[PDB]
């Protein structure tokens, strides 16, 4: 009933496995639609081929900067930035998908996948989905991070799209 | 965060 998207993750070019997400379009339709379209590539740009640039074990894996590959870039399907839709959903545990930002109302394309409860981000980052399948892949990704977030190998979204 | 990354646990 909500949409599902997938990422096929690779590590230094070698496939690791698929992560699928449920997007809570029933609660955050504008934010879900952004991520869904960036995953299908239907606006002529998006997540395919981009990297996870900041992975902090025990916290989260951050990605989605498909324009500058370092945190400084990214763009939404609506323009460079869009508003915080709402903060209905909370950072309740591992597998939550939420927007990265540069302060209030600055959503673009960068996102994070939590590997722990991150409740101090409630009311500041818009939660819009959750890992459905492949949490083991996300845990595998964590192994390549570090305390400052720099990754020890290149972690890429080799392919992505919509399942259901 | 996306731009100035600060200390503690932010995105
Ligand atoms: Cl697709």
């Amino acid at each position: 009933v909500n949409p599902t998207v997938f990422f096929d993750i690779a590590v230094d070019g070698e496939p690791l496995g698929r992560v699928s997400f449920e997007l809570f379009a029933d609660k955050v339709p504008k934010t879900a639609e952004n991520f869904r379209a960036l995953s299908t590539g239907e606006k002529g740009f998006g997540y395919k081929g981009s990297c996870f640039h900041r992975i902090i074990p025990g916290f989260m894996c951050q990605g989605g900067d498909f324009t500058r590959h370092n945190g400084t870039g990214g763009k939404s399907i609506y323009g460079e930035k869009f508003e915080d839709e709402n903060f209905i959903l909370k950072h309740t545990g591992p597998g939550i998908l939420s927007m990265a930002n540069a302060g209030p109302n600055t959503n673009g394309s960068q996102f994070f996948i939590c590997t722990a409860k991150t409740e101090w981000l409630d009311g500041k980052h818009v939660v819009f989905g959750k890992v459905k399948e492949g949490m083991n892949i996300v845990e595998a990704m964590e192994r390549f991070g570090s305390r400052n977030g720099k990754t020890s190998k290149k972690i890429t979204i080799a392919d992505c799209g919509q399942l259901e | 965060t996306a731009x100035x990354v600060l200390a503690x646990l932010l995105v």
